[PDB]
RNA sequence: AACGCGACGAUAACCCGCACGUAGACGUAUAAGAAUAGGCUCCGGCCUCGUAUCCUAGCAGGCGAUUCCUCCGCCGGCCUCGAAGUGGCCGUCGGUAAUUCGCGUAUUGCAAAGACACGCGCGGGAUCAAAUCCUUUGCAGACGACUUAGAUGUG
C-alpha cells in the first residue's frame, strides 16, 4: 500500500491492456520504475474479432508518400502494442514524457534477469477481478500472431524451459521449507520458555 | 457407479449464519432481504463484538464458518441472544482462526517503541537458537 | 558494526505544482508521501518540515549537496497527497523527485 | 431476472467411472475413456444422490440455465457413448460408374484413412483422414454400405459429415445426377 | 430521489365569509424535505381541483415514521408514469423494511429500466402485503420461497485502490 | 462480409460546430412549427388487475359513492 | 516496373547475401546447403528431350547453358546461432588454424603495406594447449545452438583471374542433430569440399548474383542483388578429366 | 484460370511433393551425405568440457 | 534503422608537462506455476488480509575482554548459468553482541583551505595495429562511390 521500490516487475498475464497501461503511466509520472513481462500474456476485453478489426484499421492507416518518415509504423509485437498504449497515455512529445518512457521497459517472455526476480500484480487491472464471468476476452499474443508477429513459438519454448527450471526451483524450495520447519520445532524444544512467552505476549 | 467431483464448497448464507462486519463485530442473519442485503443482529455481551439489529450488506459482510444450528426466521433480539449464549458463539469465535489473526494484528499495532526494541533483541536470541539447529540439520 | 539504517525522515515524491488544467502555480507544490493514503494521515503530517536535496557539480561549503527547505501545510484531495510551500519553488524538473519529510516539529 | 438457483440432474449407470477435477469431465467405461474440458461455462458440480450428479447455477441468467441444459445433454451423450457407443450406417449409390471405397489403418498416428475412387468417373482419388477413436468397416450384410462405429458422438458425426461433404457434386443438375455417399442409419452399438 | 421522508400534509382553502370552515384536505407525500413536500402538495391540488397556493394555507405537516423499521417486508406499489406516448399504469413489488426505502428502490428501478423521472412518476398507491401468496412477481416470490440458502460465488475481495501493487494474486473464494 | 479483414471508411463521431449549430437552429424551428400547428388547431387506464387488493379498492370506491349519496 | 523491386537500389555487397536457407528437420542425413563458383561464360548444347507430352519429345533440342568455374572450397570455420525472441543471433564462432593467405587478404584491406598479424594470437591459442577454450566453444555450440553454419572460402589462386583475395561465405548444415552437425563441421575443418560433394547431377537449384550495372548511358539502373530461382544443373565437369 | 495460390493447386502440389519428388530427393541427399562423410573422414574446467565464461540495456543502472 | 543488435579478428602502452573529481539510492532486501463455479499442503491440515517474511543494537558505529562457532565478504578448485549469461558447494583468509561487561563520545553551547591514493581528462614526444590519400585495375561509375593489385611474389 503506497510503497516505493527500486523497480517494480509486473507479470502481464491476466491484466487489462488499458487499465494496466494507465496505472503504469501514472507510476512513471510519479517516478517509479516499472518493467512489464508476459506482454504476450496480456489480455484485452471485448471479442477477438473486434480486436482484429481495430488493429487492422490501424494497419489501414498509412501515409501517402514513402512510409519511412512521418508514417505510422505498425509494430506487431505485443510488447510494442503495450508500448503504444502507454505512449498514447504519456505526454510523449515533452521531456517529462520522454523521461517516463525511458523509465518504462517492456519485454516478451521473462528473460533470466527478471525470472530470478519477484513479479507483482495489479488488482485493479486483473481480468478475473475486473471482467464479468460471462464476458468474452482475447489475447494480445494471439492477435499479434495472426496479424504478423513471428516469434510466438520462440517465446513458447523459452517459456516452457523457464517452467521446467522454476519447477526445479520450487522443489528445492520445498526442501528448504522442510528443513526450516524442522529447525523451528527442534530449536523451540529448548527455546528458553521465558523468551518464548515474551514473543507470544508481544505477538511475534 | 463411482463419482469423483471436486468443486468449490462455498459457505451458504442462511438464517443462523454469523458474519463479521468491517468494523470487527459479528452478527447472525435473521432473515434474507435480497441477493445482496440481509437483516442481521449480534446480541453479544462483549462490547467489541456487539452489533445492533439492522440491515447488513453482503458486500461488506464476510462469512464466518460458525452457524447457529436451528435459529428460527424472524427471531427477535431475545431469542437471538438465547441462541447465541446456548451455542456459545463467543467461545467458538475466540477459537476461530480469523480471530487469532485479528488479535495478532491488534497486538502488533499496540506494540510500542521499547516493545519493538525488546522484540528485536528477543527475536535475535530465538533466531540464534534456530540458526544453529538448522545447521545440525 | 551497526549494519543498520540512519533514516530519520519519511520518503516522498514532488509530483507537480498546484495547477488547474492549463494554469500552474509554482509557488506551491504537490507531494506524495510514502505510506499515507488518507486525509487523517495527511492531517498527521500537516505542519511539517520538508527538504529537497540535490547535487550541484560545484562545491561551495566543501560539499555539492544543496537543500531547499519548505513545509507541508494542508492536504490535497482524498488520496493522501499533501501540499507544500517552500522558500524557493521546486525547480520544475523535480516533477517525480525524491523528497524528505522530517519528523519535526513533533506533537507527540 | 437473475434467478437465485437452478439445478439439473444426470443419472449415471452402475458400470462407469466419472471424474471432474477442475472442469475436465473424464468418463471411464468398458470401451474406453472420454475426456472433455468444460472450462468455458460457470457450473457447480456435486453428487446429489448415490448415482446422480447435480449440476447447478447460483445467481445466473436464462442464458446460464440454457448452458446448464446443453452441458447436461453433452454429459449424457458422453455417458451413452461409454455405455453403448455410437454407430452410423452410411450408404453410397451410383448410376453407371461403381464407386470404390477402401479403408486402411494408417499405422503411424494409428488412424483410419478412407479412399474413394470412380466417383462419377473422376480420376481424382478422394482420401479422407478419419477421426481418432472411431472405427470404419465395410459392411458385409448389405452392399454399398459402410459402418462407422465409435465412442465419441461428436467425432463420429463430424467424420460422417466430412465424408458426406467430400462426396459432393459440382456444377451438375442435382435432380438428374444422384450419385454420392449418404447417411442412412444413426444408432447405438447395442 | 435522495433520502426521502414521508410527510402527512393537510392543507385548506383560506377562510371566507361566504364559505367558512373548508374541508381540510390531506395527502401523503414522499419528499426530501418539508418545502418539497408542500410544493408537491400544492401541485397535486392545483392539478386536481381549483384550490391554489395563493388561496390556501397548509395547516399541518407531519412525519410518518415507519411503524417497524426492523422488519423486512413486501410492498406493492401502483404507479402511473408518463412516457412519450402517454400515461401507463404499472404495479411493482419490492422487499424492504420501510415505505421510504421501498419508494427509493422504486424510483431507482424506474429510472434504470424505463428512464422515468421524478416529474414523470406519480406515486398512486403503496401497500404492505399483509399475507404471503399476494406476491405475483417472480423476483420477489423467489426470495419469499421457503428455506432460501444460496452461496455467493466469485466474490471480488475489497483491495484498497491505493495499494497499486500486490505481491500475491487475489483469490475470489470469499 | 469481409469487414473483419478489410475495414472501410470510418464514420467520424467528432461533430463539427457548424453541424451542431445547424441542428440547433433547425430543431428550434421545429419547436416553433409544432407550437404554430398546435395553436392553429383545426380515459383513465384504471386500477391494474394484478393489484392484490383491487377488490378491496372497488369496495372502498362503492362505499365512498354510498356516503356521497347519503351526504347529498 | 514491379513494386517489389523498387526503388532501384545498389547492391550493398558485391558478393551477394543468401538471406534464406532451407528449413531444417533432424531426420535427413547431414549436408551443406550452399556452394560458390565464378561465372565463366555460356555455351550451346543439344539434347535428346525426355519430356513426355511435349511437342519436341525425343528430338534434338538446342539450348544455351551457363558455365560456372567451381574450384574446391576450404572449410575454415564453424558458427553457432541461438534462437531468441528477437530472431536468430550469432552465439559463438570457432576458426581453424593455418588460415590461408587469401582468407587473410579477405580479413585485410591494404595487404601489401600491412605486417601479417591477423589471427596470429588465435593460432597461438590453438597451439599452446588452450584446447580447453577450443572444446569449451565447441561444447557451447553443441549445447546451446540450434543452427550451425560452416565458413567456407573459394580460392582465386586456382581460379584463372587477376584477383588474389579469396571469397568467404557461411553455409548452413542441415539434416541432423546439433551435436551431429557440429561433429561433422569439426571433421570438415581444413579439408577441401568439391561440388561433386555439395551438389549433384541433373538437379534444380537457386542462384544468387548481382546483375550488371549499366553505367555511363531515374537513377541507378543496374547492379542489383538478384536471386534467380529454379535453374537446373545439367552437368558437372571435373577439370582433370580433359574429356569434360 | 485458377490462381497460383489457389487451395486446390496447393493441395495438388503438396500431394506431388509427398508422392513423387520425395523419394528422388531422398535418394539424392542420401548419396550426397554419403560422399560428404567420405570427404569428412578423408579436470573438467581445465580440459574445457564444462562450459565457462568467455575470455546492459535490460536492467536499470544500479 | 545511415542515432537497432550480435559474433569474431587486429589495436594505443610508455616519457615529460597540467586539470578536475545522476529525470534523482539511503534496508532503494523477497523468482513456483496454475485456477479464480478453486487452490495450497508437511497429508496433520491451511487459504479475505504482503497488516507477511528477511533484515534491523555498537563513534556515520571505537578499544579491550566475556563468549560464540552464527552469518558476511575476498580469492582459488569443482561444477554450474546463453532470451539482453551467473549462482551454488567446498577450501583459504579477514571481519563478526547470541550472552555479558569496563572503558572513551561533551563546551559542535536549544536545528540551520593538509598529505597520500585512485581514475576521467587534455599539450607535446615516440610506440604499435590499421585506415585514408597516391599508383594500377574495370566485374563500376553524372560526380562521389565500388571490385582488385602494389613491401620477393602462381608478384
Amino acid at each position: 500500500m503506497s510503497s516505493f521500490e527500486s523497480v517494480v516487475v509486473i507479470d502481464g498475464k491476466g491484466h487489462l491492456l488499458g487499465r494496466l497501461a494507465s496505472i503504469v503511466a501514472k507510476q512513471l509520472l510519479s517516478g517509479q520504475k516499472i518493467v512489464v513481462v508476459r506482454c504476450e500474456a496480456l489480455n484485452i476485453s471485448g471479442e477477438f474479432f473486434r480486436a482484429k478489426l481495430k488493429y487492422h484499421a490501424y494497419l489501414r492507416k498509412m501515409t501517402r508518400y514513402n512510409p519511412t518518415r512521418g508514417g505510422p509504423f505498425h509494430f506487431r509485437a505485443p510488447s510494442r502494442i503495450f508500448y503504444k498504449a502507454v505512449r498514447g497515455m504519456i505526454p510523449h512529445k515533452t521531456a517529462r514524457g520522454a523521461a517516463a518512457l525511458e523509465r518504462l521497459k517492456v519485454f516478451e517472455g521473462v528473460p533470466p534477469p527478471y525470472d530470478k526476480k519477484k513479479k507483482m500484480v495489479v488488482p485493479q487491472a486483473l481480468r478475473v477481478l475486473r471482467l464479468q464471468p460471462g464476458r468474452k476476452y482475447c489475447t494480445v499474443g494471439r492477435l499479434s500472431h495472426e496479424v504478423g508477429w513471428k516469434y510466438q513459438d520462440v517465446v513458447a519454448r523459452l517459456e516452457e524451459r523457464r517452467k521446467a527450471k522454476g519447477a526445479a526451483y520450487y522443489e528445492r524450495k520445498k526442501l528448504a521449507a522442510r528443513q526450516l520447519s524442522e529447525a523451528k520445532k527442534a530449536a523451540a524444544a529448548k527455546v528458553d520458555p521465558k523468551v518464548s512467552e515474551a514473543l507470544a505476549a508481544y505477538g511475534y | 457407479a463411482e463419482i469423483n467431483v471436486e468443486a468449490t464448497s462455498w459457505r451458504r448464507v442462511e438464517v443462523g449464519r454469523v458474519l463479521k462486519l468491517e468494523n470487527g463485530s459479528l452478527a447472525a442473519i435473521v432473515e434474507i432481504i435480497d441477493h445482496k442485503r440481509v437483516l442481521a443482529d449480534g446480541p453479544s455481551s462483549d462490547p467489541k463484538l456487539a452489533t445492533p439489529r439492522g440491515i447488513v450488506p453482503l458486500s461488506r459482510a464476510l462469512l464466518t464458518p460458525i452457524v447457529i444450528p436451528k435459529l428460527p426466521r424472524g427471531a427477535r433480539t431475545g431469542a437471538v441472544k438465547k441462541a447465541w449464549e446456548a451455542y456459545g458463539v463467543d467461545a467458538k469465535w475466540k477459537e476461530t482462526n480469523w480471530a487469532k489473526k485479528q488479535l495478532q494484528q491488534e497486538r502488533r499495532q499496540s506494540l510500542t517503541d521499547f516493545d519493538r526494541f525488546k522484540v528485536m533483541r528477543l527475536k535475535k536470541q530465538r533466531r540464534f537458537e534456530e540458526r544453529k539447529a538448522l545447521a545440525k540439520i | 558494526p551497526s549494519e543498520a539504517g540512519h533514516r530519520l525522515y519519511v520518503k516522498g515524491r514532488h509530483l507537480s505544482y498546484q495547477r488547474g488544467r492549463r494554469n500552474t502555480h509554482p509557488k506551491t507544490s504537490l507531494i506524495k508521501i510514502e505510506g499515507v493514503d488518507d486525509t487523517a494521515a495527511a492531517n498527521f503530517y500537516l505542519g511539517k518540515r520538508v527538504a529537497y536535496v540535490y547535487r550541484a557539480q560545484k562545491e561551495v561549503r566543501g560539499t555539492k549537496i544543496r537543500v531547499i527547505w519548505g513545509k507541508i501545510t494542508r492536504p490535497h484531495g482524498n488520496s493522501g497527497v499533501v501540499r507544500a510551500k517552500f522558500t524557493h519553488p521546486l525547480p520544475a524538473r523535480s516533477f517525480g523527485a525524491s523528497v524528505r519529510i522530517m519528523l519535526y516539529p513533533s506533537s507527540i | 431476472m437473475r434467478y437465485i438457483h437452478s439445478e439439473e440432474t444426470i443419472p449415471v449407470p452402475e458400470n462407469l467411472k466419472v471424474s471432474i477435477k477442475s472442469r475436465l469431465v473424464t468418463v471411464e467405461g468398458p470401451r474406453g475413456k472420454l475426456q472433455k474440458d468444460l472450462s468455458h461455462i460457470a457450473v457447480n458440480f456435486s453428487v446429489v444422490k448415490k448415482g446422480v450428479i447435480g449440476l447447478e447455477i447460483h445467481h445466473g441468467s436464462r442464458k446460464d440455465v440454457a448452458a446448464l441444459r446443453t452441458v447436461r445433454t453433452i454429459i449424457n451423450n458422453m455417458i451413452i457413448g461409454v455405455t453403448k457407443g455410437f454407430k452410423y450406417k452410411m450408404r453410397y449409390v451410383y448410376a453407371h460408374f461403381p464407386i470404390n471405397v477402401n479403408v486402411e489403418k494408417n499405422a503411424e498416428t494409428g488412424c483410419y484413412e478412407v479412399e474413394i475412387r470412380n466417383f462419377i468417373g473422376e480420376k481424382i482419388v478422394r482420401k479422407v483422414v478419419m477421426a481418432p477413436g472411431v472405427e470404419v468397416e465395410i459392411s458385409k450384410a448389405q452392399k454399398d454400405e459402410l459402418i462407422l462405429s465409435g465412442n465419441s458422438l461428436e467425432a463420429v458425426s463430424q467424420s460422417a459429415a466430412d465424408i458426406q461433404q467430400i462426396c459432393k457434386v459440382r456444377n451438375k443438375d442435382i435432380r438428374k445426377f444422384l450419385d454420392g455417399i449418404y447417411v442412412s442409419e444413426k444408432g447405438n452399438i447395442v | 430521489m435522495g433520502r426521502l421522508q414521508e410527510y402527512q400534509v393537510i392543507g385548506r382553502h383560506l377562510p371566507t365569509e361566504a364559505n367558512p370552515n373548508p374541508a381540510l384536505y390531506r395527502m401523503r407525500i414522499f419528499a426530501p424535505n418539508e418545502v418539497v413536500a408542500k410544493s408537491r402538495f400544492w401541485y397535486f391540488l392545483r392539478g386536481l381541483k381549483k384550490v391554489k397556493k395563493a388561496t390556501g394555507e397548509i395547516v399541518s405537516v407531519n412525519v410518518i415514521s415507519e411503524k417497524h423499521p426492523l422488519k423486512v417486508k413486501n410492498f406493492g406499489i401502483w404507479l402511473r408514469y408518463d412516457s412519450r406516448s402517454g400515461t401507463h399504469n404499472m404495479y411493482k413489488e419490492y422487499r424492504e423494511t420501510s415505505r421510504v426505502a421501498a419508494v427509493e428502490a422504486m424510483y431507482a428501478d424506474m429510472a434504470a429500466r424505463h428512464r422515468a423521472r421524478f416529474r414523470s412518476i406519480h406515486i398512486l398507491k403503496v401497500v404492505e402485503l399483509e399475507k404471503t401468496e399476494d406476491v405475483k412477481r417472480p423476483y420477489i416470490k423467489q426470495l419469499v420461497a421457503k428455506n432460501l440458502s444460496f452461496p455467493l460465488p466469485h466474490r471480488v475481495p475489497k483491495i484498497s485502490t491505493k495499494k497499486i501493487f500486490s505481491a500475491k494474486r487475489p483469490s475470489t473464494f470469499s | 462480409a469481409g469487414t473483419i479483414n478489410k475495414p472501410k471508411k470510418p464514420t467520424s463521431k467528432r461533430k463539427t460546430t457548424r453541424l451542431r449549430a445547424k441542428i440547433s437552429k433547425r430543431a428550434a424551428e421545429k419547436k416553433r412549427k409544432e407550437r404554430k400547428l398546435a395553436r392553429k388547431n383545426p380515459k383513465d387506464p384504471g386500477i391494474p388487475n394484478l393489484f392484490p387488493y383491487k377488490e378491496r379498492l372497488l369496495q372502498q370506491r362503492e362505499e365512498e359513492r354510498i356516503r356521497r349519496k347519503e351526504e347529498l | 516496373g514491379s513494386l517489389a523491386f523498387l526503388p532501384r537500389k545498389r547492391a550493398a555487397r558485391h558478393r551477394g547475401r543468401v538471406k534464406s536457407f532451407p528449413k531444417d528437420d533432424p531426420k535427413k542425413p547431414v549436408h551443406l546447403t550452399a556452394a560458390m563458383g565464378y561465372k565463366a561464360g555460356m555455351t550451346t548444347i543439344v539434347r535428346d528431350l525426355d519430356r513426355p507430352g511435349a511437342k519436341a519429345h525425343k528430338k534434338e533440342v538446342v539450348e544455351a547453358v551457363t558455365i560456372i568455374d567451381c574450384p574446391p572450397m576450404v572449410v575454415v570455420g564453424l558458427v553457432g546461432y541461438i534462437e531468441t525472441p528477437r530472431g536468430l543471433r550469432s552465439l559463438t564462432t570457432v576458426w581453424a588454424e593455418h588460415l590461408s593467405d587469401e582468407v587473410k587478404r579477405r580479413f585485410y584491406k591494404n595487404w601489401y603495406k600491412s605486417k601479417k598479424k591477423a589471427f596470429t594470437k588465435y593460432a597461438k591459442k590453438y597451439a599452446e594447449n588452450n584446447g580447453a577454450s577450443i572444446t569449451r566453444e565447441l561444447e557451447r555450440i553443441k549445447k546451446y545452438c540450434t543452427v550451425v553454419r560452416v565458413l567456407a572460402h573459394t580460392q582465386i589462386r586456382k581460379t584463372p583471374l587477376k584477383q588474389k583475395k579469396a571469397h568467404l561465405m557461411e553455409i548452413q548444415i542441415n539434416g541432423g542433430s546439433v551435436a551431429d552437425k557440429v561433429e561433422f563441421g569439426r571433421s570438415l575443418f581444413e579439408k577441401p569440399v568439391t561440388i561433386d560433394t555439395i551438389f549433384e547431377k541433373d538437379e534444380m537449384i537457386d542462384v544468387i548474383a548481382v546483375t550488371k550495372g549499366h553505367g555511363f548511358v531515374a537513377g541507378q539502373m543496374g547492379y542489383h542483388h538478384r536471386t534467380s530461382v529454379n535453374h537446373k544443373i545439367y552437368r558437372i565437369g571435373k577439370g582433370d578429366d580433359e574429356a569434360n | 484460370a485458377k490462381s497460383a495460390r489457389a487451395s486446390r493447386i496447393k493441395e495438388n502440389h503438396q500431394r506431388f511433393k509427398k508422392n513423387i519428388a520425395g523419394p528422388v530427393e531422398a535418394a539424392r541427399l542420401e548419396r550426397l551425405s554419403a560422399k560428404l562423410m567420405a570427404i569428412a573422414q578423408a579436470s573438467g574446467v581445465k580440459s574445457g568440457k564444462s562450459i565457462g565464461r568467455k575470455d546492459s540495456s535490460i536492467v536499470f543502472p544500479m
